[PDB]
């Protein structure tokens, strides 16, 4: 009556709120499949064994699953057991004989678990390590753009019909890269000291790019650059300010290693120590123009001139100023 | 469903999303026609509004509320007042975004809340981060120039947007010390 | 085909008059049947905006003197107007000579505040009003603290200002 009547008419409210379906059906087997299945059961004489499901149409399930894939939680579809999404079987569409439907929703739930755990990790930093913090932001950066596409698609439902086969085949070039993400995160959750807990992940990042060396390798590279930002800054600090800032010794070398800057590292340490002993008597903004003018192999060998020039300048200036007014020779 | 969400987040509390000092803003959550889908999204959205209420309330409370009757360093003082002055200017594009969103809703009358929650995801990280800075200042009774380090130690984070956001508040707090130093020196 | 039939969260300009109808009925049940809410809906937006613009000149609205949460918004902009009148009333005098000069100096900002309203808005929205006269309105409220509405006057005021 007057708002409940409008609810019943012009809003759905018939599985997500318990009020059995009055969706108009124009029967005849392509969508009378439940009833013909019941008659076939009766001819096989079950006897009676009655199942209870709530009877939805298909498209509502599609929008709910797209919501599940976007990253929100707590939906009516997909019972949640201990943290893991699992397909519910108390939900029926007339055709697909209730067994196909279970499989398709189980596959979408199999993807939804992978999305949920990552968003769980992202939520757990919102309620000094600084490398985890730089990692989740890049993960988040993937996720917001990823959510944008699905949110676009869901709008076009309101304005045309869209089926399951459309939505699974549409998300192929994203679920491809999601499988990579499932493998990268496995070693980022495998762990005492904060320096090994970061280097173990970062070295896996350095190694994994060569495995795919189109569109995946750019994703890995763009993920790579936003995660080595802390170490780059700290190294540049040790260069130009002479001192290494300690965060319970976040750097690998004590005042566990990475391959990333090892083959020039001796020139770097010999740079840091020399600068503070000189005073006793922009690197990112250079790295980015290099991208304007193989990936993390030969391109990485162009990074070392930036630090090497600075090193040469520092050590030569110290050697020069030691030979006059104390005149070692 | 759409437009008093702007009303509630704007800082005029709603009769649906109930403002409490112990539950923030909160949906009534007893309708015989609510669904589990909308619940999580409203919960995600109400956090930013709770933080916004706390921020704007504190800024109005401790900036220019006296004619000078010593004071308290964490509840008065010119560094603290300048901190609030930086803080509301940082909060400005959120207000601009809400003003844009109403025009979007007016242009297309059939719109859902997930569209909104998708757009506001960039404040979703920025607003909880900055709360702990002012929380530490308020609780720990930090007096004088030690305020200047506190946002400075918290501009060492691995999030570039939050770091750049806090840097402006620190830049505002430099100028008052500059102004007095120009006279004493 | 007939369609997929709009969700609740979709369309918040009509499902919302329905949502509020439901919740108002729930409230009246939970009260007992008598609580009597004052104008829980009416009228429009721009008409209310124009009345609010008239408040900043000094004529208070038809609910004030010297959607239901509109009352929460309205009270924020109304009280501003009620302090505005409490400054021009404090500047009504033509005593102390320096106080007269200071009072005529206060009129130079009250004239500004009168000049901005009813010229600059191209019929702005309601939320723009609350946002816009917040960064200006608290500054106006500070002057109510500066004035009385004992009180230092004459040189005793002028030293107090120094």
């Amino acid at each position: 009556p007057d708002d409940r009547s409008w609810l019943e008419h012009h809003v759905v409210h018939q599985y997500w709120t318990a009020r059995p379906s009055q969706f108009p059906h124009s029967l005849h087997l392509h969508s009378n499949l439940a009833a013909v299945w019941d008659q076939h059961l009766y001819s096989s004489d079950p006897l009676y064994v009655p199942d209870d499901r709530v009877l939805v149409t298909e498209t509502q399930v599609i929008r709910e699953t797209l919501w599940l894939l976007s990253g929100v939680k707590k939906l009516f579809i997909f019972q949640l057991i201990d943290g893991k999404v699992t397909v519910r079987n108390n939900i029926i569409v007339t055709h697909l004989t209730h067994s196909c439907l279970r499989s398709v929703l189980e596959q979408i739930a199999a993807y939804g678990q992978v999305v949920f755990r990552l968003q769980e990790f992202i939520d757990e930093v919102m309620g000094p390590f600084r490398t985890y913090q730089a990692f989740m932001w890049a993960l988040y950066k993937y996720f917001i753009s990823f959510k944008e596409e699905l949110a676009e698609i869901e709008k076009c439902i309101i304005n045309t019909t869209i089926t399951l086969a459309i939505v699974v085949d549409k998300l192929a070039p994203r679920l491809s890269q999601l499988k990579v993400l499932h493998k990268v995160f496995s070693t980022g959750v495998a762990e005492t000291r904060n320096v090994v807990r970061a280097s173990h992940l970062l070295n896996t990042l350095y190694k994994a790019i060569l495995e795919y060396d189109e569109q995946t390798v750019s994703l890995l590279f763009s993920l790579w650059v936003e995660t080595v930002r802390p170490y780059l800054q700290t190294v540049d600090e040790w260069i130009v300010h002479g001192h290494l800032w300690d965060g319970a010794r976040e750097f690998i070398i004590q005042r566990t290693m990475v391959s990333f800057l090892k083959p020039v590292l001796k020139q770097i340490i010999m740079a840091g120590k020399s600068m503070q002993l000189l005073k006793n008597l922009e690197l990112d903004d250079v790295h980015d123009p290099l991208l304007a003018i193989t990936f993390e192999l030969t391109l990485r060998s162009c990074l070392y001139p930036h630090i090497d020039k600075q090193y040469l300048d520092c050590c030569g200036n110290l050697m020069q100023t030691l030979k006059k007014d104390y005149r070692l020779v | 469903m759409i437009h008093e969400l702007l009303l509630a987040l704007s800082g005029y509390p709603g009769s649906i999303f109930t403002w409490n000092k112990r539950s923030g803003l909160q949906v009534s959550q007893d309708f015989p026609f609510l669904h589990p889908s909308e619940t999580s999204v409203l919960n995600r959205l109400c956090r930013l509004g709770t933080d916004y209420i706390r921020f704007t309330e504190f800024i109005e409370q401790y900036t220019g509320h006296v004619q000078q009757q010593q004071g308290q360093g964490g509840l008065h003082g010119i560094y603290l007042r300048a901190f609030c002055t930086g803080l509301d200017s940082v909060l400005q594009p959120y207000r601009q975004a809400l003003l844009d969103l109403e025009q979007e809703f007016l242009g297309d009358p059939h719109l859902s809340i997930s569209h909104v929650n998708y757009f506001l995801d960039q404040f979703q990280l920025l607003f909880p981060s900055v709360m702990v800075v002012v929380e530490q200042i308020k609780s720990q009774k930090i007096h004088g120039c030690q305020i200047l380090e506190t946002v400075y130690k918290h501009s060492c984070g691995g999030l570039p947007p939050v770091r750049s956001a806090l840097e402006k508040i620190l830049a505002v707090c430099h100028g008052v010390m500059y102004k007095q130093l120009s006279a004493w020196m | 085909g007939h369609r997929e039939e709009p969700y609740l969260t979709e369309a918040g300009r009509d499902a919302f008059d329905k949502f509020c109808r439901l919740h108002q009925g729930e409230l009246q049940l939970l009260a007992g049947g008598v609580l009597q809410a004052p104008q829980p809906v009416l009228v429009k937006e721009c008409e209310l905006v124009k009345d609010v613009l008239n408040v900043l000149i000094g004529v208070v609205s038809a609910t004030f003197s010297l959607p239901e949460s509109i009352s929460s918004l309205l009270s924020e902009v109304a009280e501003y107007g009620t302090c505005y009148t409490r400054l021009s009333h404090f500047s009504l005098q033509p005593k102390g000579l320096v106080f007269q000069a200071f009072t005529s100096g206060l009129r130079r900002y009250l004239q500004y505040y009168r000049a901005c309203v009813l010229s600059t808005p191209p019929t702005l929205s309601l939320l723009t009003i609350g946002f816009l006269f917040k960064k200006l309105g608290r500054q106006l409220r500070y002057l109510a603290e500066l004035c009385g509405v004992a009180f230092p006057t004459g040189v005793k005021l002028l030293s107090y200002l120094y």
